């Protein structure tokens, strides 16, 4: 639940650009061990693990350095069993990763 | 599907078999003792092989032939085949009501007509079961009143369920075609498609 | 053992024509580590469309 | 075991292994460690379905 | 660049094709288990193999065709190849107000023919899209309505974006040039050349 | 040039609508091999390959059984090298009703 | 040196070609494609290849012929021949004042006659270079008043530098013999020399 995108209007993290974070509420399903999120024109899928204090707190996810423009969010969850939750949508528009100064003349 | 042939197509009697050549293949592991004894095992499965070649085919019989083929080609079924001179139709009558009984394997076989099929079934004549695709070559012959005991060549490859009916007349090979990597036909300066021919293989 | 789909098992025993391909997902290299391409390749005679790739 | 990064992990990964006789494989993408036991479900293959 | 032929130059009636061979090849991984089931496997593309002979050649019918033959192979063009038996005009009208659903990557065209195009096309014809150069054989139609259900030979080279257009009649094999590495014709003492043969492979 | 959505406004059943379609002319500069449209709902995006050379010949991409409400594109060109055009973006709201197309001429 | 022939000595007239085999040589990278394009690169400099065949040589004429082909293999030097069914006479004048201008690669030539040429190079004709000694072949024709326009089937070896000078007629091959290893004759009892044969092949 609450898989929602916050975005970030200052980012930085080790002197990069930082855009907005995702964010979402742990499904359920018990024996959940992990949260997959599949993101457009990306091979790798982002995958964060849960943990054991996550049934109280929802866990979020950071995305930093994605050009401004439209990203297509997907979020699907595991089981120990490789069972798996329908996929949750996300489409919105990101802004960029360093607003940078326009040009002066 | 079906190979096109005069029984089906009888507007193309170009189709038909110039010659048909039936070909015997079972696989052996046969070796040849220094004593002279010759010990052979039977290990890999047999299958007939069917050799087809047509007469002069004008253009629009091989129109009809190759459109065929391509669609064996495309849709990757199995072609079946209706040699001719095993059409002898010498067993009458419907063999829905004869009962083959469960559990029998080897070449021998018994089933009971229950007095409903006229006709005897010489050796040398063809025989298939209802189910399984295979298609065996009767050796020998001998009846008892209705029940009938026939020994078939090629072993039956699948043990009888009590269902399977006997099927005397309308054999088909289920065969698939061996030259299709490299299929060509010349056409002559008279008009017609000259040697073509098929290298069939029974699968299963 | 790799486990497959039921209707992957169905279709490879009902099937004996299978039109196999090989999907060649090769990376390209580039100047600078912001920048990233891939370059797709495969031996199948018409190009193969895969999760928009 | 005292896991002593210096050396590879490939080296370390075999080592641990080489301890209980397990083995690690990646066909399909899916990282397999198993060792040599006896199964009560095998996966039945016939001569026929071999190759000659 | 067009193969010379009798239709354009029949001034030269030698260069008429004596014989023509239409290659099927398709190359595929067959496998025969021991269990007696044959099985394929299928990777690479077909093309059609076009062998063209030719009887003795008067000295000007034979600079016409070896002037085509280096004007090809130095302009690195593509040999285009039309066999008479294929011309059998039956659908006839407009090609452009036809359309063609997108997303078709199989071994079949459903088109929409919205009534502009007269007669149907038979089995086994010639038929080709207006976007790509690779020639097909209809291997089956059914026409229900004015949609059109055509099934081709070999499985589409291109998947559909709507803006192809059904070619039925004039169709050209856009073929290269094989055995060109050695090419030579014997010039006899009685001033006829003799043993000129080509071997032409659909480049597409 | 030209990213056209053309709705349909047909009546199509309630379980599958057949959204209208879209239509984009072929960018002018050459070497354009395929066209890759971003879509909301679909974290995969459609691809039009351009084989053929038709400038001033428009081409049609079209959607169907899309969820109603509201919808983004954003359509990019790409080279023969590898190279991706700017995107192209346009959002329609998706609604029975709401499917006629624009003024034209 | 020149390879005897009736035209040159004209007291031999068993001299002379029975049958001559002009074959195109251009070795090339060919790659078939697994989708159905060829795609074929030229590295290897192309030659064109002379088969020479005799009638029966009497024992005078062939006594001539081995003793300037035994001159040849021992002075080492180059054999040129003359093809006779590419001396038709088609262009008259004198070349010398045709300036051929400098900087061009490839197979298009222009040449400029100046107005001294009379008669028109057809295409399938030979041409040469005064300088270089490879031969091409006119592909195509086109001429704007004096500037001739030629394409030539092997691109121009050399890029022209200005001076070279059309040959449209006596071109000579500058070959090298392939049977030379092994060259035998036979005599018969009749007294002639049968099946004299000889492989030439152009060199550079």
């Amino acid at each position: 639940r609450d898989f929602k995108y916050t975005p970030t209007p200052g980012g930085v993290v080790g002197a990069i650009g930082k855009n907005g974070e995702l964010s979402w509420l742990p499904s359920l399903t018990n024996n959940v061990v992990y949260y997959s999120i599949a993101h457009s024109g990306h091979v790798n899928p982002y995958i964060v693990q849960q943990l054991e204090n996550n049934p109280n707190e929802r866990m979020i996810q950071e995305i930093i350095g994605e050009p401004a423009g439209l990203a297509i969010f997907e979020l699907r969850a595991v089981d120990i069993n490789g069972r798996r939750s329908s996929p949750v949508t996300l489409s919105v528009d990101l802004n960029s990763a360093k607003n940078l100064s326009v040009v002066s003349n | 599907m079906r190979l096109p042939d005069p029984y089906t197509n009888p507007e193309y009697p170009g189709l038909g078999f110039e010659s048909v050549n039936l070909v015997d293949n079972d696989p052996m592991i046969r070796d040849e003792l220094p004593n002279g004894k010759v010990k052979e095992v039977k290990i890999s499965a047999q299958y007939w092989g069917i050799n087809i070649s047509y007469p002069e085919l004008f253009p629009d019989e091989y129109a009809f032939l190759d459109s065929r083929l391509l669609e064996y080609k495309r849709t990757g079924d199995y072609l079946d085949v209706l040699l001719p001179q095993y059409e002898a139709f010498r067993v009458r009558g419907d063999t829905k009501s004869v009962t083959i009984p469960a559990g029998q394997k080897g070449s021998q076989i018994i089933l009971n007509t229950n007095g409903t099929l006229t006709g005897q079934p010489k050796a040398g004549d063809l025989f298939k079961l209802s189910t399984h695709p295979k298609v065996y070559k009767i050796t020998n012959f001998s009846s008892s009143g209705n029940v009938w005991n026939i020994s078939l060549y090629p072993d039956l490859f699948i043990t009888t369920t009590g269902s399977e009916k006997p099927v005397f007349n309308g054999i088909l090979f289920r065969t698939k075609l061996m030259n299709g990597d490299s299929f060509g036909s010349t056409l002559n300066n008279n008009g017609t498609y000259s040697g073509i021919s098929l290298s069939l293989r029974e699968s299963l | 053992m790799k486990k497959i789909l039921d209707s992957a098992k169905n279709y490879l025993n009902t099937h004996d024509k299978l039109k196999t391909a090989c999907l060649i997902a090769l990376e390209l290299p580039s100047s600078s580590g912001s920048a990233a391409t891939y370059i797709y390749l495969t031996d199948y005679f018409r190009d193969v469309t895969y999760n928009g790739i | 075991t005292i896991l002593d990064t210096s050396e590879s992990v490939f080296k370390n990964v075999q080592g641990i292994l080489e301890s209980f006789g397990g083995a690690i494989n990646n066909l399909s993408g899916e990282y397999r460690i198993t060792v040599e036991k006896y199964s009560t479900n095998p996966l039945r293959i016939n001569f026929l379905d071999t190759y000659g």
